[PDB]
């Protein structure tokens, strides 16, 4: 179930980015005008979302301006949550790669130095299980993955919509 | 003649790879038999890993100490 929910976050992520840059293709489509009906392609998704460089470019990158150039203004929320949603996926990174063992001797290390200054807590400090460690890596991917669409899909909606 | 610690009297341990290592227990049982090499079964407030706060030790992995020669904020 902790790798289904990475493949899910994946599957619903390629899902949710498909449906906003067809929304925003029909959009910009229908802004044509009144007078230009032949869209030919055009439809931005359609002419481009055929390659990851097309995605990686006029999707993430090319929407990505609304969210990035919010600061001073209300969407500035939306652009720190993309900030912290970033920082909480790597924070995910760093517990998905990493072990118990080591984070257990680090800690052994710590509380001998707080047993030289007589601190010595009696809840003996224990670093997170292996499958705590597994949850807590996978709560913060998901976390910081469907913030970071979050921000990034409402900052876009909201300033060009 | 008892030989080893005295039941109930807190000992430091001297083994270096134990989980309490010169930390403080007490004493439970000391097996009276030439035979047994690690016969001083020493209980400790604090839990290693294995969540087992009793082991045997050696006679020479046990220092006794007296009732007000040790620190008793550990
Ligand atoms: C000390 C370790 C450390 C730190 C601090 C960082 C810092 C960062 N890494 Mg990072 N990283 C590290 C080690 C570290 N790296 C290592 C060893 C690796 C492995 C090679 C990586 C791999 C990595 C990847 C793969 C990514 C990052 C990213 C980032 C950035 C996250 C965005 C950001 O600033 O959010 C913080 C910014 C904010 C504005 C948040 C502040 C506002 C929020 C909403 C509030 C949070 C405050 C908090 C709640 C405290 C308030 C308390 C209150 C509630 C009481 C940031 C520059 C991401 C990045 O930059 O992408 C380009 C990214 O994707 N890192
Ligand atoms: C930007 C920083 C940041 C953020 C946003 C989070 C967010 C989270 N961490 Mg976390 N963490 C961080 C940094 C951060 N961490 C760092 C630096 C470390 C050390 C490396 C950890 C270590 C860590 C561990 C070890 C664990 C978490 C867990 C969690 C989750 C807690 C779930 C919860 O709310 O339970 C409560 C659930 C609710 C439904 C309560 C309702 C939601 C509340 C009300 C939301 C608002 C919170 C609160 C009111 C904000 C104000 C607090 C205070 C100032 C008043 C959550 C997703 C835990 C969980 O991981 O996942 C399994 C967990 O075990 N984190
Ligand atoms: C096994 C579990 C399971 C099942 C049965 C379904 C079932 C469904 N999901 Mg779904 N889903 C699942 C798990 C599952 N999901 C999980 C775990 C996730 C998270 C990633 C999702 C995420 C997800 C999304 C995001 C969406 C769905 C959608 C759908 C619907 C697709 C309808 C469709 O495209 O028709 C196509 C299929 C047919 C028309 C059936 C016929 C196809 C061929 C012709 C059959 C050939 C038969 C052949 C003669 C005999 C072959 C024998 C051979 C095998 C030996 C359907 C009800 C979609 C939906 O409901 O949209 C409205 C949708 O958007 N799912
Ligand atoms: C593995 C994770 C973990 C967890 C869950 C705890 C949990 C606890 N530790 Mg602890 N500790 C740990 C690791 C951990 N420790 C490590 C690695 C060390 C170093 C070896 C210590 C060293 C240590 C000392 C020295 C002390 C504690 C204390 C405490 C208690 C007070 C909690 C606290 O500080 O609130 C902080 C405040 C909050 C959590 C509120 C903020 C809410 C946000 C949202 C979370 C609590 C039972 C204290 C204690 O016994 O209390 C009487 C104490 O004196 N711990
Ligand atoms: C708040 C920060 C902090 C804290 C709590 C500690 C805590 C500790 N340090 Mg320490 N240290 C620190 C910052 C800190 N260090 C920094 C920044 C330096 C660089 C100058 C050092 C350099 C240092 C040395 C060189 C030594 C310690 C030692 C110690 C331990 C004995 C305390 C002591 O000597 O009291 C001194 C009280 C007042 C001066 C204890 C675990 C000693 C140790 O662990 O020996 C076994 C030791 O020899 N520290
Ligand atoms: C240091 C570099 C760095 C790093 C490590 C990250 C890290 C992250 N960014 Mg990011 N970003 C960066 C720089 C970086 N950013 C910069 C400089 C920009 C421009 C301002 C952006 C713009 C940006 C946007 C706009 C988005 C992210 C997202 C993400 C998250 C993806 C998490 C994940 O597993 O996705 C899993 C990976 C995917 C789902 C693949 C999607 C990307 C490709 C191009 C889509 C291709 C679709 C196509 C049909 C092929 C599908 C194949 C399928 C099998 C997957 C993660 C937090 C996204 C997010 O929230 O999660 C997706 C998001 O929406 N970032
Ligand atoms: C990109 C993914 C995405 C998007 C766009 C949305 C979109 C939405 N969700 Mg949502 N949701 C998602 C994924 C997503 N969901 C997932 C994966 C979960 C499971 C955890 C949820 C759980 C969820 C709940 C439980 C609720 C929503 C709600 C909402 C609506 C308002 C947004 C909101 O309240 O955010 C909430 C944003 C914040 C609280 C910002 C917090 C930022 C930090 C903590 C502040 C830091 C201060 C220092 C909106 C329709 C709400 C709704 O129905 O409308 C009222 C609602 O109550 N969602
Ligand atoms: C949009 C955001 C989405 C986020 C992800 C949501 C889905 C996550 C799915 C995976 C995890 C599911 C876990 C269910 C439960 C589950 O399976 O547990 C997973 C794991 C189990 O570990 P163990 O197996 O060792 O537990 C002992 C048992 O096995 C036997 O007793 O426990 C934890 O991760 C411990 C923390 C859980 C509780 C966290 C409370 C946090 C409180 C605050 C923490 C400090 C402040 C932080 C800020
Ligand atoms: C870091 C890490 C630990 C160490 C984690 C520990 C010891 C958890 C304790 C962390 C404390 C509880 C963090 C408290 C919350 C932070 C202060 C941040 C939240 C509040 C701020 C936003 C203000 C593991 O035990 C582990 C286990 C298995 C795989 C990977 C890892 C792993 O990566």
């Amino acid at each position: 179930v902790f790798l289904g929910l990475f493949w899910m976050y994946n599957s619903i992520s390629v899902v949710i980015f498909h449906f906003f840059w067809e929304y925003q293709s029909n959009l910009a489509s229908i802004k044509a005008s009144a007078g230009g009906s032949i869209r030919a392609l055009a439809s931005d998704f359609e002419l481009n979302s055929i390659n990851t460089n097309g995605w990686l470019r006029n999707f993430l990158w090319s929407g990505a301006a609304q969210v990035i150039q919010s600061y001073g203004s209300p969407l500035a929320a939306y652009g720190l949550t993309f900030l912290a949603s970033h920082f909480v996926w790597a924070l995910s990174l760093m517990f998905l790669f990493s072990g118990r063992g080591y984070w257990q001797e680090l800690i052994e290390s710590v509380l001998w130095a707080h047993h030289k200054l007589y601190v010595v807590p009696h809840i003996q400090p224990r670093a997170l299980s292996i499958t705590s460690g597994r949850a807590v890596g996978l709560t913060h991917y998901l976390l910081g993955g469907i913030g970071t669409t979050w921000s990034f899909f409402l900052a876009r909606i909201v300033a060009t919509a | 003649a008892w030989v080893g610690p005295k039941k109930g009297s807190q000992v430091r341990i001297l083994r270096p790879e134990s989980y309490w290592f010169q930390q403080r227990g007490t004493v439970v049982n000391v097996n009276q038999k030439t035979n047994i090499k690690y016969p001083v079964t020493v209980k400790f407030d604090f839990v290693n890993y294995a969540n087992v706060n009793t082991n045997g030790f050696a006679l020479w992995e046990v220092d006794e100490l007296k009732e007000g020669e040790y620190d008793p904020d550990l």
